[PDB]
């Protein structure tokens, strides 16, 4: 799923097929450096696009003076009783009125939806 | 705009004044003849039967794997159904293509149009040729996957870029 | 250790003259070049530009050896001069001015794709994909 | 020490301090004093000498002087003209202009003979009234009445052939920044732009696009690979792939190119998108053949090879991104910026950042009298040097000698400025067809509030009949900087606009003091730092140019704030934006940004204690005024861009009380929310009780009331 | 013996050199180097958890500059020469980089406050 | 109240944030009339 760079000329390693041992070989076009593939899959295309933005929001958003705050929902990892919540603010806005939270305690940065 | 979408007023007038080919929202109103005009279910079935539906609307994700042998089954759990096909092995005519294409489907978007991968399976074959070959699961299994390989008669221009071209071509030119 | 408790004081001089101009020769750490493998080197100004401005051409090991190209930095004394500080047998320090900064990079002596030929190849390949469709 | 509910009389005592010092037309008077103290000295000083030839000669200009406006009588006796006689006798209010020229002859005749002629006459410049160069500067009311002048007259206009002309501020798209749009009609699926100009020194402004072709291209040649990133450089005919123009700067390898464009190699989704960009630039794989490829299609197709490799060298060196650096050295910077321009185009295709807004008022700049007369003075100083040659060559081929007092055609600058100001078309006399019209109209003197509402007026240069509504509708960003109610009806609805009461336009400065701070806080150099270790760093821009990186932003932010509060090193006009999400920091110092003062708020209390009020109601015999209020860190000018990273409270006694509260991290507070109205719309009693279109009619109707 | 021939002795000796950044006004003071070229004396104090280097101007040159040590990691640095006889020589590899700064550069304290 | 609902009457007067939204609505209602005249005049001339 990732990418492979050549170890000699630092370029993009293409996948190739050899008719001897039935194993995927990654080859270079400039040089002909070789090696075998460990996962033996090339292409993947996610159309659902249901990526949870809990992996994209940053912990320093709790320094924003223009975001609402809450005393109801406390943090689990530290027990702080003050959070700051917001919406998806991104694409995939068909049914996007969820409410992600971020703890505001210094050096906690814990994030969670509900 | 204060009133879905309809054009009225003076712009609709000069759309009538001239007969310019481009109405800003062409729309044909349709009426229904049989009890289908009465019950909502037949209305909805003819609704789905009239609307255009492509492939990328009924797929979840696709992946190009590499099975040099159909018994290799790089992904862990698809071995069961591909094997119960494999004890009934047909079409090993020229070779077996080491390049595989795996497609995952969303039963939500599948059933809403009253589709299941049987009709898809024949028409993705009947309509494109026979250069492709589709084996599939049973829908009792929760996730609906069907795997495709090129017809090995071609192996006796790279097949990887060709398979990516075909993958990027079928999801938009499906015509379900 | 002496890096922790070490103490000392040494005199610094800045001679108004030198017998040779001093330049910096910089290498990417990521390459981790073994200088011991350099049995010999040749060093000449680059010929693409057909002097003091010329980029350097470094050829390691005389005949059979490595090769790098050195490209001059934009500035070296535009705001602050750079000095080479060297330890002398008397313990006193000697400072040497940096005349220039040259950037040295590794070279790929493999593969030669050709212009007009490459473009012609691309069109045929582009044409081939369009042909035999549906 | 706090101010509880004495607020209604306290807010009107700081606003009085503002207008007692600044005034209402400081907009006009400050951009002029700039154009004539700095922007005119730099133009003649930064001009190429005219070495010409056997012997050869030298000429270079050193220093500029001016004298007070003067009128030459019928028999040649000068006398200072007062602004009143200029109105009565249909004169023109202008001042003569001198210069020092030095001339050295170089014939290697065993002697270098140099000589200079100082204070040489050049021409005459109009003078804006009440400036620092007028005859009315710093006079008292007993003397203003003695010259038959009104002590209430604001100033800020020219007198040209008896008439009274006023210059209208023109709007303009901001420069030196990257904007991402999407033309949904043409071949492109996305587009970037960057208008560059190297610090007020270029007549044109080179613009460069970085496109991306559409997905639904009918054709299997591209159905599988995908869209290819393209670029449309200036001074060339054909489109160019980006990898080609990357190699023309060196960087032929594809591990070095793909680290200027992608800053972290754990991202497969982006690398897949840049892969089909290499496939078409694969066969052309070295520098010199690349320069030939771009060099083959220019304003002149090269017949030979060396000229194309020469032609492609400077166009890629003096017309590509001149704001980064124009020297032939330092070409690693033109690579990073061109990489950031492309890295930002991909983020707009994966849907990770939103597209830019055209009418967002943080992307606009304003051209006052300063940046308008300076643009018109370049094209007439070059035109004056272009015709000293034509007179020198004709006169030195005969080998006699040279004399310069007869070479200078003085009618070039005098009649050049006076023409375009009097008639309006912003061009030349033989260029009455290629110029921008509508500038420099006649002052309106129907009633005293129709005069003030004329010296404060903007104008967006879009057409006057286009039916597109988005350049006409009211944007929310106009809060507090443009009057929302005052606009004319007819065909010019929303095209001309008046600015609010406390809105202040910046004048410009140099960023060198901030650069000293950057070394003081050890901002990391872009070249010095590892390219790989850049993702975990906040790219630091200054005035549009990427100038390094830095890994400690939060400490830097508090530090920048304290520096602003003292204001010792940085002027209030500068704006410093930090966006946490995109992980960068911007700084601006140029002229044209629009500001307005606000009240600084600490933890939850104002910084304006009572000690500041009981000593501010005494300005008459205490010498404590608005300036001593900014320099104490209780108010602060806030730009439009910076106004997106702020949290405002409308009123202290009501929004900064601890409770179950809306917010708790207020950063600023307004003075009085009634300063969001223009000049003609702030004479309406109870304007918050009428229907909205009614307030628009009166503001366009109190301009024609007799008084 | 050839013009394009580079001496590798320094490198092969693993010869080390020090690199120090110096302000121009100080460097202008240094162009007026006392005597043959002496400019002053360098003082080095190292402790168990702190190391201090500074330079003090020659009394003649006067008529404390602390050093800031800078990393040389990420890029290998060596010094190479061109004689007045145009012979080429590699003197050494850079083992230290540094930047002397004037002490107490005005307010900084005010900025911190 | 945060997206345009003016809950006062013209008599009791409007608060600043409501006075701004009212101005916006009035402005669009004022532009449409400026367009309409030219459009209808031209189309009628053609047809006649
Ligand atoms: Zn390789
Ligand atoms: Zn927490």
């Amino acid at each position: 799923v990732g990418i492979r760079f050549c170890q000699e000329c630092n370029n993009m390693l293409y996948p190739k097929e050899d008719k001897e041992n039935r194993i995927l070989l990654y080859a270079c076009r400039n040089c002909d450096y070789q090696q075998e593939a460990d996962n033996s899959c090339i292409y993947v295309n996610k159309i659902t696009h249901e990526v949870d933005e809990l992996t994209q929001i940053i912990a320093d958003v709790s320094q924003d003076p223009t975001l609402p705050r809450t005393e109801d929902h406390p943090c689990q990892k530290c027990g702080h009783k003050e959070a700051v919540f917001f919406q998806s603010h991104s694409a995939r806005a068909e049914d996007a009125m969820r409410l992600y939270y971020v703890c505001t305690a210094p050096h906690c940065g814990h994030r969670w939806t509900e | 705009f204060h009133y879905k979408n309809v054009t009225l007023g003076v712009p609709r007038l000069k759309e009538l004044i001239n007969i310019s080919k481009k109405p800003k929202t062409p729309s044909l109103t349709v009426f229904l003849l049989g009890q289908s005009a009465r019950d909502a279910e037949r209305a909805k079935d003819i609704l789905c039967r009239l609307e255009h539906t492509t492939l990328r609307k009924v797929t979840a994700n696709t992946a190009i794997y590499y099975d040099p042998n159909p018994q290799s089954t790089v992904v862990a759990e698809d071995q069961e159904w591909v094997n119960v096909y494999y004890e009934m092995p047909d079409f090993d005519v020229a070779r077996i293509s080491p390049w595989l294409l795996r497609v995952e489907l969303d039963r939500k978007h599948m059933t809403d149009r009253k589709l299941t991968m049987e009709q898809i399976a024949e028409k993705i074959n009947a309509g494109f040729g026979d250069d492709l070959n589709c084996i599939f699961n049973d829908d009792n299994a929760e996730k609906l996957v069907l795997r495709i390989r090129i017809m090995n008669s071609d192996e006796n221009m790279d097949d990887d870029v060709f398979l990516r071209c075909i993958e990027s071509n079928m999801l938009t030119d499906m015509t379900l | 250790g002496p890096s922790s408790q070490n103490v000392t004081e040494y005199v610094v001089r800045v001679p108004k003259n030198t017998t040779k101009k001093y330049n910096i020769m910089a290498f990417n750490a990521a390459d981790k070049v073994n200088f011991a493998t350099w049995n010999q080197a040749r060093l000449e100004r680059d010929l693409s530009n057909k002097p003091e401005d010329q980029p350097w051409l470094l050829r390691v090991n005389g005949k059979s050896g490595r090769k790098f190209k050195g490209i001059k930095k934009g500035g070296v004394t535009e705001n602050t001069s750079y000095y080479i500080f060297t330890q002398c047998p008397d313990g006193a320090f000697e400072a040497f001015p940096v005349h220039n900064w040259y950037n040295f990079t590794p070279l790929a002596r493999h593969r030669t794709l050709t212009a007009e030929e490459a473009e012609e190849e691309w069109e045929r390949r582009n044409k081939v994909l369009n042909h035999f469709s549906i | 020490e706090i101010t509880p509910d004495l607020w209604q009389e306290a807010c009107w005592i700081v606003i009085s301090s503002y207008f007692d010092e600044k005034g209402l037309v400081r907009q006009q008077l400050d951009s002029f004093d700039e154009f004539i103290q700095m922007s005119v000295q730099r133009i003649v000083e930064d001009a190429p000498p005219i070495d010409l030839q056997p012997p050869r000669y030298l000429l270079k200009f050193e220093q500029i002087y001016l004298s007070k406006p003067t009128h030459w009588e019928r028999d040649g006796a000068p006398s200072p003209m007062m602004p009143n006689e200029a109105r009565l006798r249909n004169l023109t209010y202008s001042a003569p202009l001198y210069v020092d020229i030095t001339k050295t002859v170089i014939k290697e005749g065993e002697e270098q003979l140099q000589t200079q002629h100082q204070k040489t006459f050049i021409g005459k410049i109009p003078i804006m009234l009440r400036s620092t160069y007028c005859l009315l500067n710093g006079l008292t009311d007993r003397d203003l009445c003695e010259l038959n002048e009104c002590p209430l007259d604001p100033g800020g206009y020219f007198i040209i052939n008896g008439s009274e002309k006023v210059l209208i501020a023109q709007e303009k798209m901001a420069t030196n920044t990257v904007y991402v749009f999407a033309k949904k009609d043409s071949k492109y699926a996305y587009t970037g732009e960057c208008r560059s100009c190297l610090e007020n020194s270029s007549r044109p402004t080179s613009t460069i696009w970085v496109s991306m072709l559409a997905r639904g291209g009918q054709g299997a040649k591209k159905s599988a690979i995908g869209q290819r990133i393209v670029a449309t450089l200036p001074y060339i005919k054909q489109e160019v792939p980006i990898i080609i123009v990357f190699r023309a700067l060196g960087f032929v390898s594809d591990r070095d190119i793909l680290e200027h464009i992608i800053y972290d190699f754990e991202d497969p989704e982006m690398m897949e998108m840049v892969k089909p960009s290499l496939d078409e630039a694969f066969v052309i794989q070295e520098q010199n053949v690349a320069l030939n490829f771009i060099g083959s299609r220019g304003a002149k197709p090269g017949v030979t090879k060396e000229k194309r490799i020469k032609y492609a060298k400077e166009v890629l060196q003096k017309e590509m991104l001149p704001h980064v650096g124009v020297s032939d050295f330092c070409e690693t910077k033109k690579a990073y910026f061109l990489g950031y321009m492309v890295h930002r185009l991909l983020l707009a295709a994966l849907g990770r950042r939103e597209l830019d807004d055209r009418d967002h008022y943080g992307n606009k700049r304003l051209d006052l009298a300063g940046p308008l007369l300076a643009f018109l003075f370049r094209g007439m100083f070059k035109n004056l040097l272009k015709e000293v040659r034509i007179y020198a060559q004709k006169f030195i081929d005969r080998g006699k000698d040279f004399n310069l007092e007869l070479a200078i055609k003085t009618r070039i600058i005098s009649d050049g400025l006076k023409y375009s100001l009097a008639t309006g078309n912003w061009g030349d006399q033989k260029k009455a067809h290629q110029a921008r019209a509508g500038v420099s109209q006649v002052l309106n003197r129907l009633t005293f509030a129709s005069t003030l509402s004329h010296l404060r007026r903007l104008n967006s240069p879009i057409g006057r009949d286009g039916k597109l509504a988005k350049p006409r509708q009211l944007h929310n960003t106009l809060w507090g900087m443009v009057c929302p109610a005052e606009t004319p009806e007819g065909h010019a609805v929303g095209l001309v606009k008046n600015l609010a009461l406390m809105a202040y336009i910046s004048v410009g400065s140099q960023p060198s003091p901030i650069l000293e701070f950057l070394e003081e806080w050890s901002m990391e150099n872009l070249e010095e730092i590892s390219p790989a270790a850049i993702a975990d760093a906040t790219k630091i821009f200054v005035n549009g140019c990427w100038v390094g990186i830095h890994k400690d932003p939060e400490q830097l932010m508090n530090t920048l704030r304290k520096l602003r509060r003292q204001m010792d090193i940085i002027v209030s006009e500068v704006s410093m934006i930090r966006d946490i999400r995109e992980r960068e920091i911007r700084i601006y110092t140029d002229a044209g940004r629009i500001c307005r003062p606000l009240l600084i708020v600490e933890k939850q209390k104002l910084l304006l204690k009572k000690r500041h009020i009981d000593q501010l109601k005494e300005r008459e015999y205490n010498n404590y005024s608005w300036q001593d209020l900014v320099a104490s860190g209780v108010v602060e000018y806030i730009d439009t861009l910076e106004e997106e990273t702020v949290m405002l409270a409308m009123t202290p006694d009501d929004l900064q009380e601890k409770e179950v509260a809306y917010c708790s991290t207020y950063t600023h507070c307004e003075i009085h929310p009634s300063m969001i109205l223009g000049v003609c719309a702030s004479i309406i009693p109870f304007p918050d009780h009428n229907q909205s279109p009614r307030n628009t009619y009166q503001s366009a109707m109190g301009k024609q009331a007799m008084g | 013996a050839e013009r394009g021939e580079l001496d590798l002795t320094g490198a092969k000796q693993n010869t080390g050199v020090w690199l120090v950044k110096v302000p121009k006004y100080l460097s202008q003071q240094w162009a007026k180097a006392s005597g043959r070229g002496e400019v002053g004396k360098l003082r080095i104090a190292k402790t168990q958890g702190r190391t201090e280097v500074s330079f003090t101007l020659n009394e003649d040159l006067a008529n404390e500059h602390p050093f800031v040590l800078q990393s040389v990691g990420g890029q290998t640095l060596t010094v190479f020469t061109e004689s007045s006889s145009d012979k080429l020589s590699l003197e050494g590899i850079v083992v230290q980089r540094a930047e002397c700064r004037p002490a107490a550069s005005e307010n900084y304290m005010r900025l911190k406050r | 109240e945060s997206r345009g609902f003016v809950e006062n009457s013209y008599l009791a007067g409007l608060t600043p944030t409501e006075f701004f939204f009212h101005a916006m609505g009035g402005r669009e209602g004022l532009i449409d009339t400026a367009v309409k005249t030219a459009e209808t005049g031209y189309i009628q001339r053609r047809l006649i």
